[PDB]
Parts: C-alpha cells; sequence; structure tokens
C-alpha cells in the first residue's frame, strides 16, 4: 500500500511515511517510530516531529492483473511522484510501450538513501 | 536564546534541505560515541543577540 523512504529508517533523522488507504492517501514526514514488520490493520508508533503532511483521493483504482507504475524521484527537496495505472492480462513485465503521467510533487525537504515497501500479509 | 545555529557538520547542505538531526560532531581522528569530550562538539550552538 506504500513506501518508508529514508537514509537511516531508524527514528534518529526524518523518514517520510505513504500509505494507498481504501478512503485516501496519507503522507506524513515525521520521525515516525515503527515496528519490526509493519503493516496495516497500527504501521507506526510514537509519531514524533511531524512537519509535512497530504491527504487527497486515494492512488489506486481498479481476470486481468492491474499493473501499477511509480518513479519516485527528489530534487532539491521537492519529492516528485509519477502515477500510472494499466490493467495486465494474467510472471513477466509487459514488453510494449507507454508513458507516465505527473501526479504530485511535495517539498519534504530530506535525505533519502534507502526505501522499504510496506506490505500487508495477505 | 530562542535562536540558534549549526556551524560544524560533516558535509554541506543541498538547496531546500534542512538538516534537524541532533547528531554529535566528530572533529578529530577518534570517535565520541554519544559523549562530549574533546572533538565532540554538540551540532548547535546558540546567539547571544543582545
Ligand atoms: C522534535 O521533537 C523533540 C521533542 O521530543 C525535540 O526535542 C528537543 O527540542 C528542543 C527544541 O529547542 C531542543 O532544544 C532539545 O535539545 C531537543 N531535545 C531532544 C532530546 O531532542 C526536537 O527538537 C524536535 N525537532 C524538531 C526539528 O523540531
Ligand atoms: C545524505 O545521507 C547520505 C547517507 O549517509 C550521505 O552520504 C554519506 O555522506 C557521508 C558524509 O556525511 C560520507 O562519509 C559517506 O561516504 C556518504 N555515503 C553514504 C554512507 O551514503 C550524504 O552525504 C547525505 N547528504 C548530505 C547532503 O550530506
Amino acid at each position: 500500500r506504500g513506501w518508508i523512504f529514508g537514509t537511516t529508517l531508524d527514528s534518529k533523522t526524518q523518514s517520510l511515511l505513504i500509505v494507498n488507504n481504501a478512503t485516501n492517501v496519507v503522507i506524513k514526514v515525521c520521525e515516525f517510530q515503527f515496528c519490526n514488520d509493519p503493516f496495516l490493520d497500527r504501521v507506526y508508533s510514537s509519531a514524533n516531529n511531524c512537519t509535512f503532511e497530504y491527504v487527497s483521493q486515494p492512488f489506486l483504482m481498479d481476470n486481468f492483473k492491474n499493473l501499477r507504475e511509480f518513479v519516485f524521484k527528489n530534487i532539491d527537496g521537492y519529492f516528485k511522484i509519477y502515477s500510472k495505472h494499466t490493467p495486465i492480462i494474467v510472471e513477466d513485465l509487459p514488453q510494449g510501450f507507454s508513458a507516465l503521467e505527473p501526479l504530485v510533487d511535495l517539498p519534504i525537504g530530506i535525505n533519502i538513501t534507502r526505501f522499504q515497501t510496506l506490505l500487508a500479509l495477505h | 536564546y530562542n535562536y540558534l545555529y549549526r556551524l560544524f557538520r560533516k558535509s554541506n547542505l543541498k538547496p531546500f534541505e534542512r538538516d534537524i538531526s541532533t547528531e554529535i560532531y566528530q572533529a578529530g581522528n577518534k570517535p565520541c560515541n554519544g559523549v562530549a569530550g574533546f572533538n565532540c562538539y554538540f551540532p548547535l550552538r546558540s546567539y547571544s543577540f543582545r
């Protein structure tokens, strides 16, 4: 449903938080404290230093496995996210061609070196 | 002293980047291990605006 981006991912320094809730999307750059295996039903704990937030319409809409492409890129604080959705008939990345519309840019202003995906158990 | 500032850091800053972490500074070949001392500078000092 989302990702965790950061250079430390250890609540010592800033680490953004993203989620595709069935109701919306929520991105907050706080000194979040997670657990060893964070998944939604509670993913975080003890939200500290909450400095930036964003909530809008959720990201992912709906035999064919749906493909969702994203380009996560950061320039001079402006973290750029691109959105794409495409149905795929039933693995292998589909050899073809398409483009990605931009979706949103946010001025988080953090140092990012690693990123870990937020996944659900089942 | 509501306002403070940084003067020592391992590397300079990035455009539109606000470095905020309170990490002890090592100015010498020896580490600091999170304890004040020689080559152990708290990253932030305060101005005496008088
Ligand atoms: C994040 O919140 C923490 C509180 O848990 C802040 O901690 C103190 O903040 C004051 C603000 O002037 C500092 O003087 C203290 O040295 C901080 N102490 C500790 C133990 O962190 C922290 O400053 C906040 N960070 C930001 C960027 O606002
Ligand atoms: C953002 O974080 C990265 C990861 O630590 C920094 O890259 C390191 O910088 C230190 C000096 O501060 C070097 O000693 C390391 O060799 C660098 N590589 C690593 C560990 O990734 C990067 O410098 C940080 N951004 C800025 C502007 O300093």
